[PDB]
């Protein structure tokens, strides 16, 4: 079982996967950001 | 003139009647219901001089005594007085062991404990009302 | 008796007792109360040392202290409200400068963070500093891996424990996140929002829907269709709103012979002169060139009054023989002598400030496509809009240039909502709209009658220039457009959410299939990061789920305008016939509590509290429905300006202006003046750095508020009069909805037909009495 | 008349009697209801004058005492007045640790505690009511 | 003053006896409830000078650790200062080896998470009403 092995290994530990939504989180926003200031400056000039 | 206006109780006499009810209820008196009641009612009489009033309580003082003191099993006034001369040859030490032996404690206790209650009670409900209820049932009773 | 307690009592204690029996009794006591009540007295007279200097102060302010119990009028129960609430007393909760100082300087650092961290950014300024294929390549393995890492915290199974302290740990994030504010901000709280919600979604369609019963499969169906669709609607509307352009001017040439010819429209039809005078003064107290600026009355009545003051003031006044097409058509027929390269169009009542085209018109000098320019009517929308260049007009306070609204056929006539379909009919020919946020310058039912309006005009809109099949627009610009009908269709999955908790109650089905409390961990996130994540993008102050049962419950009550498009329902059968049913649902969920299995007892607990939302949102929408035709004030605005007032002797008196008028103005003077009516005096009023002296006449003395009346004014007074005054260059709320419920409840029971009135006035009458026991601080 | 105004209630004597209680259902006390409703009946009993009552005060403070070493199982005073060569003869350190012995920590702490919380408890529950309520009691019970 | 508001109550004390009602959910705690409701009158007592009061605490708070370490099953000073030679004779990386291995950082971060529950709580609800009501039931069971 691949995918339920990843669930049992992470099933008694919320504060890692908390951390790392966290992470998913903040790195999503950046390349987020990144996009739309690009998209920002392609239609405000 | 006016009467009703005297009716203010029994006062005082309402904790010796209590007293009373006390030996009565401990066993150690034999109540009488005629006496007390018009012991009661001679108290109660709506006199209108003060005069009369102070007089009625000096008179009934030494009358309250000594019913009082016939209503006990002690020998009765006259044996004492015909064997006050022995009595006072009598024996002090002896005397007072007779007079310890005779008080109880307790009923002093108790005395003292009724005399604070009433005293109590005197400020919130009059207690004439109680005790003529009680003395009158206990007519009621002794007749049925 | 007074017999019985006079021969029992001694008269001090009798008389004390006759007192307080009729002290009670005058204050509208009852004698089985008032008998009551001094039998309680004394018992906390003889039990509670009420003498105590303690009690003497409990007593002195009993009134703040017990605020629901009436000291001088007893009521039976009383003694069970006085322990509740010295329950709630022993319970509730009753070196300050520095902690005060050290939290507040925390967040203040906390709120400057964004300054500090942008400009060490900036000072490595930098993807962006590698090859096209490696910036492709590290940005795929980037955004690969923090895909996978969500998609993993969104399918994970876990306890009630491992779950409950996922969820504590995310909304601790979300808050310390949404304290910080800017942009990046807004993003991470949307990413959040966007995990949480797709967590719960995969959960409710992994683990809850029942397929033993088919009743409870097609019930969980039905209401997990409804949720997709809510969430489908939140994601998309997380997406128009995801970065607000926060467009700036662009600063017009200063050479002022480069700038264009600007015709302004007022259409009017049945407004009065005296609404129509202050726009068209301020329209021409507009800063522009005199020769590149040309002003316009539109007005359908004809009426002669407009006339001449447009002539005597020498704006162009124009009027129609024919009215076909309301306000569109009017445009559209002006627009035929119009010879300016740019329309500006104006409502009535709104007024045009002084700074309005200098600052619009840089983007339209500066923006060869930009056809249409859009000034905010009082949003965020049009922000994020405009990011996606998908504005849309609002009917007024725009600027469209010419050429491009002559290609088009002039002003959408097709529809109710004009405005959105001339923004559509431009965007489809590959033109830009903007907007500015920058501001420019009632009734609630106006705005539910606006709202009706918008929905049926978006109907339209779908039905004759469908914007998924049509041709010309780019796929954000579909996506903003469709994401407004989706709003305005939002109601079938309220009937489907107000009918749900019954599903269960009454048939006894498990249209959710799960334990209550994992219920609770799957949900609770979801409204929780949701609307923590909506407060913090449309940014206001207050700001909750309370906040959003107020736009559910207005935008429940337009459910029946938008259906019928493809006041008299919320009394109707259909409606009370619903209300029945959640109220007899409560009864029945009652029975369940007492009489049903103890294994299923929590289930019914949870439905109680949803039914108890929908029995407030129902009420919520006959409220408003009474409440939309109940005001009566007009328009008012006090807002303070240091003016001066000098006598008929020229005693200089500064004075702040309390409120104005065409009439007239109503002032505070600081200090003690003299003024009498009917005196001559000068109000000198503040346009920047300059003076203007308007002479007025006292009409109305308050006090230190002084009315002032003007004397027939001049074309220039009136002018400097409308610049100086108008065109100026400017657990609480959760008990507020409860009482928006409870007094539309009260309304139903006195409104609703009389087989349903009696029902609807004896609940309200226990709910009342249920109350009455509430403790209070 | 405001005769309330002169029944001011046990007050600091409030602990005094609450302590035998604590010793009552510890069983280290041997208790005469009927002399603890004579306590309590005359640190009860009106007295108009401020003075008189400071006095009875006074007075009642060594009665309570003799009345509490009454109550317990300790060595009567004589038995001291006639062993005391006997207990002079022992040494201080003999003397500490026979004390130290005696001394139950627990009974001290459970005083401590029990001072604090009639000190709260004063303020919201009449404490001089329950403490006659519970004399009453116990003398019922002793008696019937 | 006179009513005495000196009663301030407990304050951060309160999440002291939380944490040891944690402790006693837990098991890791050799509980003294005697103690713990002496140490509860003595910061609980009502001291109307302020600098008494500060003095109090205090001295208090040597106090409470001694009888943290009194109620945990952490070994006695005897023990402490006999293993000390050991512990100075073991290198520093075994005293950190045994310091990582001693820390059980759950119960670190469940005793943050009832810090934050406590200062909110504070912020909304008294707390010591209810941290002196369990005080009681623990005693009110060890007793019965």
């Amino acid at each position: 079982p691949w995918f339920e092995r990843l669930w049992y290994a992470l099933a008694n530990h919320p504060i890692l996967l908390a951390v790392l939504a966290a992470i998913s989180v903040i790195l999503l926003a950046w390349v987020l950001w990144r996009l739309l200031r690009i998209i920002s400056r392609r239609r405000l000039n | 003139s006016s009467l009703w206006q005297y009716w203010r109780g029994l006062s005082g006499w309402n904790f010796y009647f209590l007293v009373k009810f006390g030996l009565l209820w401990a066993g150690y008196l034999n109540f009488h219901p005629l006496l007390n009641l018009v012991f009661a009612a001679f108290l109660l009489m709506p006199l209108p001089r003060y005069s009369l009033h102070r007089l009625r309580h000096w008179i009934a003082l030494p009358i309250g005594f000594a019913l009082f003191w016939h209503d006990t099993w002690l020998p009765g006034p006259e044996s004492i007085m015909s064997q006050g001369s022995q009595v006072a040859g009598f024996s002090t030490d002896y005397l007072i062991d007779l007079v310890t032996r005779f008080i109880n404690w307790q009923m002093i206790g108790a005395i003292f404990v009724l005399l604070v209650a009433w005293l109590f009670l005197s400020q919130w409900i009059r207690i004439t009302v109680f005790v003529v209820a009680i003395l009158l049932w206990l007519n009621v009773l002794t007749l049925a | 008796m007074s017999i019985l307690t006079r021969w029992l009592l001694i008269p001090p204690v009798n008389a004390r007792l006759i007192g307080r029996y009729r002290d009670y009794r005058r204050h509208g006591a009852s004698a089985f109360s008032a008998t009551l009540g001094c039998f309680w007295m004394i018992l906390a007279w003889i039990f509670i040392p009420l003498e105590h200097p303690r009690w003497q102060r409990i007593r002195a302010e009993h009134k703040n202290l017990y605020p629901h119990i009436n000291a001088s009028r007893p009521r039976p129960l009383d003694p069970v409200r006085y322990l509740i609430q010295t329950c709630w007393l022993l319970i509730g909760a009753s070196a300050f400068s520095g902690l005060q100082n050290i939290r507040g300087r925390y967040h203040q650092w906390m709120n400057e963070l964004p300054e500090r961290v942008s400009h060490k950014t900036q000072h490595l300024d930098e993807l962006g500093h590698l090859s096209a294929g490696a910036r492709r390549l590290i940005l795929g393995i980037i955004v690969t891996f923090s895909l996978i890492l969500a998609l993993i915290c969104v399918t994970q199974p876990f306890n009630p424990l491992a779950q409950f302290i996922f969820l504590m740990l995310l909304w601790g994030v979300a808050l310390i996140v949404r304290r910080m504010p800017g942009r990046f901000s807004a993003l991470m709280l949307i990413v959040l929002s966007l995990t949480v919600s797709c967590r719960y979604i995969w959960w409710r369609y992994t683990s809850t829907l029942n397929w033993d019963d088919p009743v409870s499969l097609v019930c969980g169906l039905i209401l997990l269709f409804a949720e997709t669709y809510a969430w489908i609607v939140l994601v998309l509307g997380y997406f128009q709103v995801v970065w607000p352009l926060n467009r700036q001017p662009v600063p017009l040439p200063k050479d002022m012979s480069l700038w264009p010819s600007v015709d302004i429209f007022v259409p009017t039809y049945n407004e009065d002169l005296n609404v129509v005078k202050n726009t068209i003064y301020a329209s021409l107290g507009i800063d522009w060139p005199k020769d590149k600026l040309n002003i316009w009355i539109l007005d359908d009545g004809g009426r002669e009054e407009f006339r001449q003051f447009a002539q005597n003031v020498g704006v162009k006044y124009i009027a129609r023989t024919t009215h076909e097409h309301a306000k569109a058509g009017n445009i559209n027929n002006a627009l035929k002598y119009a010879k300016g390269e740019f329309v500006s169009i104006f409502d009535c009542d709104h007024v045009p400030t002084r700074s309005f085209l200098q600052m619009t018109m840089g983007w339209f000098l500066k923006e060869k496509q930009l056809a249409m320019m859009q000034t905010p009517h009082h949003g965020l929308v049009q922000d994020g809009n405009d990011m996606w260049d998908a504005t849309f007009f609002c009917g007024s306070c725009a600027v469209i240039r010419r050429k491009p609204l002559d290609e088009i056929g002039g002003i959408a006539v097709e529809t109710v909502t004009e405005d959105a379909h001339t923004s559509l009919r431009l965007h489809r020919r590959g033109y830009t709209s903007a907007y500015m946020r920058i501001p420019q310058a009632e009734s609630l039912s106006a705005h539910i009658g606006q709202r009706i309006r918008w929905a049926r005009g978006m109907v339209q809109i779908f039905r004759l220039d469908n914007p998924l099949t049509g041709k010309g627009l780019k796929f954000a610009q579909r996506l903003c457009y469709v994401n407004a009908m989706f709003h305005f269709l939002s109601g079938i999955p309220r009937l489907i959410f107000l009918t749900a908790p019954l599903a269960f109650l009454l048939l006894h089905a498990y249209i959710i299939y799960a334990p209550a409390l994992m219920i609770a961990l799957f949900v609770l996130p979801h409204m929780i990061h949701a609307s923590l994540t909506n407060s913090k993008i449309q940014g206001k102050y207050r700001h909750s789920f309370w906040s959003e049962i107020y736009e559910t419950v207005l935008a429940w009550y337009i459910a029946p305008p938008t259906l019928v498009a493809l006041v008299d329902w919320v009394i109707s059968r259909p409606y009370i016939f619903l209300v029945l049913l959640n109220l007899v649902g409560v009864a029945v969920g009652i029975w369940r509590y007492f009489y049903g299995p103890p294994t299923e007892m929590l289930t019914v607990v949870v439905s109680m509290v949803w039914v108890f939302y929908n029995l407030i949102v129902l009420g919520g929408a006959v409220a408003v429905s009474v409440e939309s035709k109940q005001v009566r004030r007009s328009h008012r605005v006090e807002m303070t300006m240091p003016a001066a007032i000098a006598r008929e002797d020229g005693h200089l008196f500064s004075c702040t202006v309390q409120d104005f008028s065409d009439g007239g103005l109503g002032i505070k003077i600081n200090g003690q003046a003299q003024i009498l009516e009917g005196q001559k005096v000068n109000l000198l009023l503040k346009r920047g750095q300059q003076e203007y002296v308007f002479p007025t006449q006292v009409a109305r003395v308050m006090g230190n508020e002084v009315g002032l009346k003007l004397m027939p004014l001049t074309t220039q007074q009136h002018i400097d009069f409308v610049q100086c005054t108008f065109a100026r260059a400017d657990l609480e709320s959760l008990l507020d909805i409860l009482k928006l419920g409870f007094r539309g409840y009260r309304h139903l029971a006195e409104f609703a037909p009389s087989s349903v009135k009696g029902i609807f006035r004896v609940l309200t009458s226990l709910v009342s009495w249920v109350v009455s026991f509430i403790p209070r601080r």
